[PDB]
RNA sequence: AUGAUGUCAUACUUAUCCUGUCCCUUUUUUUUCC
């Protein structure tokens, strides 16, 4: 029974649907919880093959690191006829980059994530890491308040959100730097 | 159609021809050769003394195995003499 | 071997005319044709010739592109890459999708010429493998793939190990899918990933997948195990977890409670 | 290279006759109705000049007036 | 530090014509040694005495003066136990010892 | 694979893998002549009668099976 | 256990009951060597060879009998061969007592042709016409007649294979195919032989047409299943007209359906071999190891109880061509599934007292074991060994021959070790080596040939110096075997290092330039290479000056191919030997040589230049 | 070896190009398909 | 809101391919004469 297989396990959440159609459910309830393992992906029992196009098409096609962009390089790349290009090949010019050697000796050694703890999923990007206590800049801008953002104010006085109940916002039961207003 | 015999791997040194020359056996590459090969007489023996590991020509050199398939253990296997099936 | 006789002109003629020699039906030409672009790479040096090499169409599959990017990696070695990677990161930028996968295969091959020297430049190509790991379409996953094997077949026992488990994350999710190129090249990954790492986080990722109920990914899952299980099967003692002993049978190895 | 001319020439022919077709992160071409990959725009846009597209298009027409 | 692969258990011939080396299970390998045409030591190709799920105690040299040179393999066999969900075979299963035999002739081990 | 032994599959049992790896942590056992004196040393034996009981538990360990 | 000699009466009248197979029963026996190690295998197999039915009677009541005595102390396949060759003795007598055009019967017409055809007497008068047709065909053809045509004005249908495409259909192929060609459509196994003309698409087509057909019939072989397939396509890879390209690729698909199908394809297992067997014989090489490339797959994809009670009424066959290329089958088979499974079947084989043809197959399939297994023979020769002996002695001369040839096959594969094992087989064939007339003596040579690099250089002393003289006398025979063997021979015999160089020098080398050195051997490709790889060797022996010595004259002698011959010699010796042996004025004679055969070239070719 | 049967792709393709060149220029417009001469696209138009 | 069936079609992958290769098919009623 799902039921009682759930009495058996010190966090027995980890038990789900389909957990009890296991061939051994009375071990698999045992390793999945065990100590530093992480969870399966979830891509599977949705049968999209593991990505479509819709969050992808808004991305940036790519953005270097700051080590790269501040070298100068970033301006150098960048248009020619046909007969240009066979002009390119008789006349041809040398040196159009003409980088730095001594830069590119410097950056990547005088100048030049995430832990095991996580594991990337289809749709996951942003959300986890806005949440009750925890916003963007700009919006910080249209609300205009100096470094509790303040209807924080209001939740003193109507009482914690049903929403998000396990909430802690600074200063009422939550005793707060930069941003981070609530946790 | 074509896959190992990985009969036990003996002291006969390996031979390629002048086609298969450069390649890493297994790893299909030219890069880093390090140590070398070693199969079975019963893989090479006859008209295949000193005959290509692959195509079935004389060799006219010795394969050397890479670096990436060193350190990951696979020239100990089986003699990768390839036979047709 | 001489290559001062001749003035730099006529080399890079040479070299606008060596391009479409790629065209050969034949493999030893390709062959020696990148090796002399190397040493003529070397007659120059590198940023005008590996421009002239990322100015390539890419307008036919194999039969030949990738040689243009084994020239890359040549060229790169030829002298230090530890000047030429900015361009090359730069240029995956391009809207243009199979030139991406292109750079992703130069820095494939890249990792498998330099060896020991990435012991830096990891970094520099971790964003960007999350970037084209993070999948636009499989190739990118594919061809990324086979450069985190590369690099961590290359990289090993120097203790960058890491970004190397940072990027095993976003490497996970791909082993499921029947497309034979992305499955073996996703296996010889995380071999790499196997030794360059230890099979202790590996076993941790693999786990849980033995007893899944489904039969994919115990398929899945038994495979891995068993990649990770012929090598380095006399150092996985340690990382077996403590599994509870039921009615018939004591499944606690008492041995290593023993204290002195 | 005369391949990498048709390329281009392929994909402005396409532009021209063109306010659904796209070109996704990578450089695939894409109808964001139906939600289709095309090789090519104009053999994506053929898709797109097809009477399937055409449907779910008014579908999605439909689904939205009401 | 394996369970199939040899170096575990190591015996050689008093002559020293072949050493066999010794996992402690399923392999059992044989390196026939003569010395070259200067009298310096030339090793030969290996052999197999492969033998499935049979788990070796120990083994021995065994002096036979200029013959075909015999080997004492302490075995035993788990495949008895693994079938037996009763657990007779826990018990009941004496562990077989074996004289295998090297051949120069044949140039195989036989059992 | 198969006839490397240890190799699993999709329908291996519990019995059958924990038993695996009980055998392989005895041949470490054998293998490594320090983690051998430690356990000599814990429980007073001879190093002979140690990898003497091993050689016993080898095939039995967890008993019978299901 | 001498009740399994009079236990062998009781099984002979046994399974003679269940008339007279000799091979069965000593398969039966067969499994006496290993004794009280015999087990329910022999259940599994015998169920095959005779009646899966009456396979659990006589095994069960074996076993009790046996257990009891230990404590005290296909069929009509077969029945068709019989039949064949009793047909055989019919005609053949009644001419002593004294082919297809053999009148026929209605059972045999309906045998013929395949199903949904009636026959017709349109008349009884219209078939007396036919009757007086013979008569008449003399007869009326001796009549007048005429035709003519007159002048007047003027429908015409016909087929194509139309649907959309259909590539197109061979103005014989229609045979098969015509099925396909009618248009009737859309009404269950007439279906399936109707979609299976995709075997078209493969034959005849483009490219892309032969690889998506080939696909799309490899994902449905579990789904038709292999009777209808091979039903319709054994005919066509039976063929007359049959290309190489079009035979090569049903071998194709033969072996991909084959990857899947396993325990389907036991019905068929023969019926595929009878055109598959003459795949291993045949000019082409690829064609040849594609071949014993399926039968390993096939083999091994039936059972071995399969392929042996499938495949032994093949062994008596009239016809030699069946079993020569059922020995090779013989041959891949037991590469497939291993020397000792299928020992005691070849054993029995060698020892059937009936008939000599058998044991001469047999003997064969020994040979083309030793030539395909080759090096890795090594563990079972003794086995094999103690198979052969016996036939060496025989009464019948073929079984002599082709036996000691295996013997040779053997020791080529056994290149030094076993000597021991070929022991007991030496003193009969040296005795041989006197009294022989003929083909079988140059085989002798050939086994002792391949022999005696085994041996010990004092025994083989003796015996080597016992060897030369018949080599000397026997270097004249026209037979080309001959010099082939004896060619091969002086090489291993006088390659040998506990060999004299002057007693070379002086007995063996001008007779050997004589008759050996001719243009008969040149144009020939086998005794080419042969002839020089021995003439290297003696070189290799005896030193350098004297054999280039000999044969530099002939670089400048007209013919080409016996210039190329001398040249590559020359090349290989200087090669091994080193220059430093040669003389002075030879050596003019040598780069004059060089440059004038080198001055006429009739063909491009390495052998001048590297040379 | 150019000679085939019509696709879509090359249908519509032709459509654009036959609205944005004219009628009377098929060498260009043979240019941008393949496996297609002139004739066969001024005929296919026709 | 991507299931199944279709011989529509296009992209793409594998430093795969394109030069290697003829050598044991030699099978027959034994039959080369100082
Ligand atoms: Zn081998
Ligand atoms: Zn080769
Ligand atoms: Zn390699
Ligand atoms: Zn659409």
């Amino acid at each position: 029974t799902v039921a009682e297989l759930k009495q058996l396990v010190a966090r027995p959440d980890v038990v789900e649907m389909h957990d009890v159609t296991a061939q051994d459910p009375k071990l698999l309830v045992h390793l999945k919880a065990t100590r530093n393992s992480v969870p399966v992906p979830r891509h599977w029992c949705f049968k999209r093959k593991y990505l479509q196009g819709k969050r992808g098409i808004e991305k940036p096609p790519f953005e270097l690191p700051d080590f790269i962009k501040r070298t100068g390089i970033q301006e150098m790349r960048e248009q020619k006829t046909m007969k240009s290009k066979m002009r390119e090949k008789v006349r041809p010019k040398m040196g159009k980059i003409d980088i730095d050697y001594q830069k590119l000796h410097d950056a990547f050694f005088k100048w030049q994530l995430t832990i095991h703890g996580d594991l990337y999923y289809e749709g996951k990007e942003f959300e986890t890491r806005k949440k009750p206590g925890d916003l963007s800049d700009e919006l910080r801008i249209s609300l205009g308040m100096p470094v509790p953002p303040p209807w924080l104010i209001a939740m003193q006085r109507y009482g914690p959100p049903p929403s998000y109940p396990n909430l802690k916002i600074p200063g009422l039961n939550s005793p707060l730097y930069g941003d981070v207003f609530g946790t | 159609d074509l896959i190992f015999c990985r009969k036990q791997a003996g002291v006969a040194i390996g031979r390629l021809c002048e086609k298969c020359d450069g390649k890493c056996v297994i790893c299909d590459s030219y890069v880093r050769p390090c140590t070398l090969v070693r199969i079975c007489d019963e893989c090479n023996y006859g008209s295949y003394q000193g005959r290509c590991v692959i195509c079935g020509g004389p060799g006219v050199s010795d394969a050397y195995y890479c670096k990436e398939c060193t350190i990951q253990e696979k020239d100990r296997d089986g003699c990768p003499k390839i036979v047709n099936l | 071997r001489g290559a001062e006789y001749v003035s730099a002109r006529e080399w890079m003629r040479i070299c606008f005319e060596l391009l479409e020699l790629l065209k050969a039906h034949k493999k030893a030409i390709r062959r020696a044709t990148v090796n002399t672009f190397g040493y003529i790479a070397k007659a120059i040096g590198p940023h005008d010739v590996l421009a002239t090499l990322l100015n390539n169409l890419k307008v036919q599959e194999r039969q030949n592109r990738v040689c243009t990017t084994v020239a890359i990696a040549i060229v790169a070695e030829t002298c230090s890459p530890f000047t030429v990677l900015p361009a090359l990161m730069n240029e995956y930028r391009v809207p243009e999708l199979n030139v991406q996968n292109g750079v992703l295969k130069s820095l494939s091959f890249l990792f498998e010429y330099i060896g020991e020297m990435g012991k830096d430049y990891i970094y520099a190509v971790t964003p960007l493998l999350e970037d084209a790991l993070m999948d636009r379409d499989l190739v990118h996953r594919q061809t990324a793939s086979a450069v985190v094997q590369h690099m961590s077949l290359g990289v090993y026992g120097f203790g960058c190990e890491d970004s190397l488990n940072h990027l095993l994350n976003y490497v996970w999710p791909n082993v499921f899918e029947t497309s034979p190129h992305v499955i073996q090249a996703v296996m010889g990954a995380l071999e790499g990933l196997r030794v360059a790492i230890g099979p202790c986080r590996m076993l941790q990722y693999c786990l849980q997948g033995l007893f899944h109920p489904a039969r994919k990914v115990r398929d899945v899952y038994w495979k891995i195990y068993n990649s990770i299980y012929i090598g380095s099967q006399d150092a996985l003692i340690a990382h077996y977890p403590r599994i509870y002993n039921d009615d018939k049978n004591t499944y606690i190895r008492y041995e290593l409670d023993y204290i002195l | 290279s005369s391949s990498e001319s048709n390329r281009d020439r392929r994909e402005r022919l396409r532009q021209l006759a063109l306010p659904y077709f796209m070109k996704n992160h990578l450089g695939s071409y894409e109808c964001k109705l139906c939600l289709t990959l095309h090789n090519n725009e104009g053999s994506y846009l053929a898709h797109t000049q097809g009477k399937k597209h055409q449907t779910n298009l008014a579908r999605r027409a439909a689904k939205e007036a009401k | 530090c394996r369970r199939i692969v040899p170096g575990q258990f190591l015996a050689v011939d008093p002559k020293g014509r072949a050493v066999m080396i010794s996992a402690i299970e399923k392999q059992k390998l044989v390196y026939i040694l003569n010395r070259d045409a200067a009298a310096r030591l030339t090793i030969s190709s290996p052999l197999e005495a492969h033998k499935a799920n049979t788990l070796v105690y120990h083994v021995v040299g065994v002096d036979v003066g200029f013959e075909n040179p015999m080997f004492a393999c302490l075995e035993m066999d788990y495949e008895e136990a693994d079938n037996d969900p009763t657990g007779e075979a826990a018990a009941n299963t004496q562990q077989t010892l074996t004289f295998y035999e090297l051949d120069l002739g044949l140039n195989h081990v036989v059992r | 694979q198969s006839k490397y032994i240890g190799t699993g599959h999709a329908d291996t049992t519990k019995w059958e893998w924990l038993v695996n790896q009980h055998r392989d942590s005895y041949c470490s056992y054998m293998g490594h002549f320090d983690l051998l004196n430690y356990f000599a040393i814990a429980e007073n034996e001879s190093k002979a009668r140690v990898r003497f009981n091993l050689m016993e538990k080898m095939l039995q360990p967890c008993g019978p099976p299901a | 256990a001498e009740k399994a000699k009079a236990g062998e009466l009781k099984v002979v009248n046994g399974a003679a009951a269940s008339d007279q197979t000799p091979g069965a029963t000593p398969k039966k026996l067969s499994s006496w060597d290993q004794a009280e190690t015999p087990g329910h295998t022999p259940s599994l197999r015998w169920d095959e060879t005779p009646g899966r039915a009456k396979g659990s009677e006589t095994p069960g009541a074996t076993p009790g009998s046996k257990i009891w005595d230990p404590t005290p102390s296909a069929e009509t396949p077969r029945t068709d061969r019989g039949g064949d060759s009793i047909g055989e003795t019919p005609t053949p007598g009644a001419s002593k007592r004294k082919e297809r055009n053999r009148p026929l019967s209605d059972e045999e017409l309906d045998a013929m042709f395949p199903e949904g055809y009636k026959v017709l007497p349109p008349p009884a008068g219209y078939v007396p016409i036919r009757t007086p047709a013979r008569k008449l065909t003399a007869t009326p053809t001796p009549l007048g007649g005429m035709t003519g045509f007159h002048m007047q004005t003027e429908m015409k249908s016909v087929n194509d294979q139309p649907s959309g495409n259909l590539p197109f259909l061979k103005p014989d192929d229609i045979q098969y195919f015509d099925k396909l060609l009618v248009d009737v459509d859309e009404s269950e196994e007439q279906k399936e032989r109707k979609i299976m003309k995709l075997l078209l698409k493969i034959k005849n087509g483009t490219p892309p047409m032969r690889k998506a057909a080939l696909r799309q019939i490899t994902d449905k072989a579990r789904e038709f299943g292999a009777g209808p397939l091979f039903n319709q396509i054994l005919p066509l890879l039976m063929s007359p007209t049959l290309e190489d390209q079009e035979r090569h690729l049903l071998v194709k698909v033969i072996d991909r359906i084959l990857y899947k199908l396993d325990d389907l394809v036991r019905p068929y297992v023969h019926k595929i071999l009878v055109v598959i067997e003459p795949l291993l014989i045949d000019e082409d090489y690829y064609a040849r190891v594609e071949g014993r490339e399926i039968i390993s797959n096939l083999a091994k994809a039936a059972g071995l109880a399969t392929m042996i009670s499938t495949m032994r009424p093949d062994i008596d066959n009239m016809d030699e061509y069946v079993r020569n290329t059922t020995a090779r089958a013989f041959a891949v088979v037991a590469s497939a599934l291993g020397i000792p499974s299928l020992l005691p079947f070849l054993k029995a084989v060698c020892k059937s007292k009936k008939s000599w043809q058998a044991r001469h197959t047999g003997i064969k399939i020994v040979q083309q074991i030793a030539i395909l297994m080759g090096c890795a023979i090594l563990p079972h020769l003794r086995s094999l060994v103690e198979i052969i002996e016996h036939g060496l002695v025989d009464e019948q001369q073929k079984v002599r021959t082709i036996s000691a040839l295996a013997i040779a096959a053997l020791a080529e594969a056994a290149t030094p070790y076993g000597i021991e094992s070929f022991d007991s087989v030496l003193k009969p064939l040296w005795k041989g080596i006197r009294q022989h007339r003929g083909k079988g003596l140059a085989a002798f040579l050939k086994a002792i040939g391949y022999l005696i690099p085994l041996m010990d250089a004092e025994y083989a002393n003796y015996y080597t110096r016992e060897v030369m003289l018949i080599l000397i006398r026997e270097f004249q025979s026209p037979d080309e075997e001959m010099k082939k063997i004896v060619l091969k021979v002086v090489k291993q015999c006088c390659g040998t290092d506990g060999v004299e160089a002057n007693y070379i020098k002086t007995e063996i080398l001008p007779p050997f330039f004589k008759h050996f050195w001719q243009h008969r051997m040149a144009l020939d490709r086998r005794n080419y290479r042969q002839l020089v790889d021995t003439t290297v060797e003696l070189a290799n022996k005896v030193g350098a000056a004297e054999i280039i010595s000999r044969i530099v004259d002939d670089l400048k002698d007209e013919a080409e191919q016996y210039r190329k011959m001398v040249m590559e010699t020359i090349e290989k010796i200087m090669g091994n030997l080193g220059a430093a042996d040669i003389d002075h004025k030879l050596e003019e004679q040598l780069i004059d040589g060089i440059l004038y055969a080198f001055q006429e070239q009739t063909t491009e070719d390495s052998v001048m230049l590297n040379g | 070896i150019k000679g085939g049967v019509w696709r879509n792709t090359e249908d519509e393709i032709l459509k654009a190009a036959v609205m944005k060149y004219g009628k009377n220029q098929w060498s260009r417009i043979a240019s941008l398909l393949h496996r297609k001469s002139a004739k066969q696209c001024k005929a296919r138009w026709y």
